RNA sequence: UUUACUUAUUCAAUGAAGCGGAGCUGGAAUUCAUUUUCCACGUUCUAGCAUUCAAGGUCCCAUUCGGGGCUGAUCCGGGUU
RNA sequence: GCUUGUGACGGCCCGUGAAAAUCCACAGGAAGGAAUAGUUUUCAUGCCAGGUCGUACUGAUAACCGCAGCAGGUCUCCAAG
RNA sequence: GAUGGGGAAGCUCCGUUUCAAAGGCCUGAUUUUAUGCAGGCCACCAUCGAAAGGGAAUCCGGUUAAGAUUCCGGAACCUGG
């Protein structure tokens, strides 16, 4: 209490020896971890190409909650809960001989990205997503195309991996509902109008322009400063 | 098969290190933010005479700032001072006799030490710089220093360096001849050798692509060049001027 | 989700966990028999003059060891017999195929009341 | 050194090991003489920023 | 010929060491309405002296001979001199 | 007298007289502690344990390397009157 | 003369740390857990490499057909647990 004292102290560098301060870089990176950060770029850096031009865009909290909770009840069942129904409908189906007939309708939501054929010539393609991560990068510069020709409203969604929880596996892709029921009609049609003012209307103006502009770290801490003190010193 | 003695070092054993007599090398330790514009001192204590040759070593061993360590650090020691005495070199300070500062800190007439040519960087991994403080004027003008030899040669480089003013008991060693010989040997047993320079009318006589048979004159010219053949280069390469330098100097 | 506290060395080898490392079964399922035994370390007493010296001049036997042998094998060997310690084991090279021993005892035991017990004479 | 015992060598004293002859009393007589010297650059030579 | 922004090559140290721009603040220089620019940011008479999550404050398991945040040492940048 | 070894100097240095492990000391003082009881495992005294390999003669003007019982080559220690 | 890199069809060579995620210990929560999560430290981090050098420790005398500083007898010291 009465040796209370003030101001910062002083080492004289050379003297004395200091203590670690908050390490953030200082603990050096890893291997792979100063090429990925530089692998995983694409609309961050420099250009990207016409045929993307995707990835910045992001879809709101608001239309995605409500999005994911109507597939919330359009789930198949898990492995832990199918394979002892089967023991459940031994005398019913298989010794009651009824293929098919006594059993409630599998309401499952439509699904597939780099393997759609039959969605596209029979014209059953409604909601369609777009996957995250995508490593293939030769496989995603195709995508709007197998929606845009066909007039199928394509949405640009960023996420699979809680979608793939109710698929039974980790990965989902697309969403789209064909035989939808009663229940949930107007929570469907009402997100088309949505997706068709927000994604079906800026493709061809996103094709045509490249895309740029972004600032960068400390490469803007100079080349900005620059062009202030040329034109108005 | 009959090589000359211009093409040998592609063995490794006769060429290879030849130094116990000596220590360690020269080039400075860890740098920071000291070691550079703003403030750095030296120090100088047991000036051990260079191993080889004949010039002055230093104990210079700094208080390492990252970790309690004072490794031993052999470095290029001056003449002018004393049994201790610490480097007054502040570029916020002043200045005095026998300091370090780059080369644009400071006006004409800077001979400073030798450590690196690049703005700093321990031992900067070239070094087709200056040879140490050995430098006269420099140039005010921005970061550039065009610095000048008697040698013969311009250079125009940056102006930052570590090296301290001082000067080394070289000059008049060379000037003042071998009197009481017994040297070659021992001279070079230093690094490597290399004072053979050897001659013989009829060292290899069947050959010699220069000139001699049984007489004492050569035929072709000894001056082979560069870029032609490098199985050939024996003698003067690229030969331009001829004459006697008098030692009357007064010129313009 | 921001500034993660790093303030030390690099953090490098990962922090594994010991998993119970236990075999199911057993490697050979039976172990190889033990080579070193009293009856057969010991061999042929070499009966000669300089044997004789080398027994009332500090009490000590002499036997005939096999081959990989040291200050303990000999010595162990015998303890297991009728229980007499060794003060000092003496081993010895023989360049040819075979190998001798000493055997030093202690200020208790006889050295000639236990050569004509052991077996020999 | 390690064989005899520690009452053979340093059985007392302080200051004496790396140096010793007169070096002894040198790193106390220095030390007063800077030490008193550092009161007056704590409040006379900082009277330059005084008036700003 | 050509200033900056370059996800590919090489690269001295590597125990990324106290850095640049911007940002709570002085002094020097003279006036157009304020900081639109330029040096700042731990040693500089002596082989006498120097370190241990820095000497001091606020916030906690209670009166504990220890320990845990922030400030001291603010961030971005992760291409650190 | 001669020979060997050690301490204290001068001369020589244009050519500038290797490397490593163990042990000891100094600066610095962060943890843990006593009245029919704490604090050194360092001195004195007493007790116990410490593997394998290598191992002799000779080593040269009758013993190694030159077809051989050769007058050649062949390192080192103590150096009498 | 290796691993982690860098050529070649194969058999390999050079360099010895030339972009490290190389090594895992003192203490706190744990004698009877053969050990899982957080602070505060240390830059040493394949190996081989001298029977004239480097180097904590034993001499003398006697006996035998031969050879010791090894056994016997007498007199001592050091290191680790």
């Amino acid at each position: 209490n009465p040796l209370t004292h003030s101001t910062p102290k002083n080492f004289g560098i050379g003297q004395a020896v200091q203590p670690k301060r908050n390490l953030s870089r200082y603990v050096k990176w890893p291997e792979y971890v100063r090429v990925q950060r530089q692998k995983k770029i694409l609309s961050i850096r420099l250009k990207v190409p016409p045929t993307i031009a995707q990835f910045q865009y992001t879809l709101d909290r608001n239309t995605a909650a409500e999005t994911f909770k109507l597939f919330n009840k359009y789930r198949p069942e898990t492995a832990a809960e199918k394979k002892e129904r089967l023991t459940k409908e031994a005398a019913a189906v298989a010794e009651g001989k009824s293929k098919q007939d006594a059993s409630p309708k599998p309401y499952a939501v439509k699904y597939g990205l780099n393997h759609v054929v039959a969605l596209i010539e029979n014209k059953k393609a409604k909601l369609v997503l777009i996957a995250n991560d995508v490593d293939p990068i030769e496989l995603v510069v195709f995508l709007p195309a197998l929606c845009k020709k066909m007039g199928v409203p394509y949405a640009i969604v960023k996420g699979k991996a809680r979608l793939g929880t109710l698929v039974n596996q980790k990965t989902s892709a697309v969403a789209a509902l064909t035989e939808v029921r009663a229940e949930d009609e107007a929570a469907l049609a009402k997100l088309v109008s949505t997706i068709d003012a927000n994604f079906a209307d800026k493709y061809d103006e996103v094709k045509k322009h490249w895309g740029g502009g972004i600032l960068g770290n400390k490469a803007q801490a100079k080349m900005d400063k620059r062009a202030k003190n040329s034109d108005s010193a | 098969g009959r090589v000359i003695r211009n093409q040998r070092k592609g063995a490794g054993s006769i060429f290879t290190s030849h130094t116990r007599l000596r220590q360690g090398a020269a080039k400075l330790r860890t740098l920071d933010y000291a070691e550079r514009h703003g403030y750095i001192r030296g120090i100088v204590k047991q000036i051990v005479h260079d191993s080889g040759r004949g010039a002055p070593l230093a104990k210079v061993v700094f208080r390492d700032p990252y970790k309690y360590r004072l490794r031993e650090e052999i470095f290029i020691a001056n003449e002018g001072v004393h049994t201790g005495q610490f480097i007054y070199a502040g570029k916020k300070a002043s200045l005095n006799v026998g300091n370090v500062l780059p080369l644009g800190s400071v006006p004409e007439g800077t001979i400073v030490s030798n450590v690196e040519e690049k703005p700093g960087d321990r031992g900067a991994l070239a070094r087709a710089s200056g040879n140490y403080v050995i430098i006269i004027g420099h140039n005010p003008d921005e970061n550039k220093t065009r610095v000048r030899l008697p040698s013969g040669a311009k250079k125009v480089i940056s102006s930052d360096a570590r090296g301290v003013i001082g000067v080394i008991a070289g000059g008049g060693r060379v000037d003042k001849p071998l009197l009481k010989a017994g040297r070659a040997f021992h001279k070079y047993r230093l690094k490597r050798n290399s004072w053979p320079k050897t001659r013989g009318v009829a060292m290899n006589p069947v050959d010699h692509p220069h000139g001699g048979g049984n007489h004492q004159h050569i035929g072709k010219a000894s001056t082979i060049s560069r870029g032609a053949v490098s199985g050939q280069k024996a003698g003067l390469i690229a030969a331009r001027r001829t004459g006697l330098l008098r030692g009357s100097q007064k010129t313009q | 989700k921001a500034l993660k506290v790093r303030t030390s060395a690099t953090f490098r080898l990962p922090k594994t966990l010991k998993l119970a490392r236990a075999p199911k079964y057993a490697s050979k399922a039976v172990p190889h028999y033990n080579r070193l035994d009293s009856y057969k370390v010991i061999e042929q007493p070499i009966t000669s003059e300089t044997a004789m010296k080398k027994v009332e001049d500090g009490n000590i036997l002499v036997f005939q060891v096999s081959m990989k042998a040291n200050k303990y094998q000999i010595k162990k060997a015998v303890k297991e017999l009728y229980e007499v310690d060794v003060l000092k084991v003496n081993t010895l090279v023989r360049p040819n195929g075979t190998k001798k021993a000493y055997v030093r005892l202690t200020a208790d035991y006889d050295a000639l009341d236990i050569a004509n017990r052991i077996g020999y004479i | 050194y390690a064989t005899v015992s520690k009452t053979h060598k340093t059985v007392s004293r302080a200051y004496g090991g790396s140096r010793c002859a007169n070096c002894v009393k040198e790193r106390i007589i220095r030390a007063f003489l800077i030490e008193e010297q550092k009161i007056v650059k704590k409040v006379v030579k900082e009277q330059t920023e005084a008036a700003k």
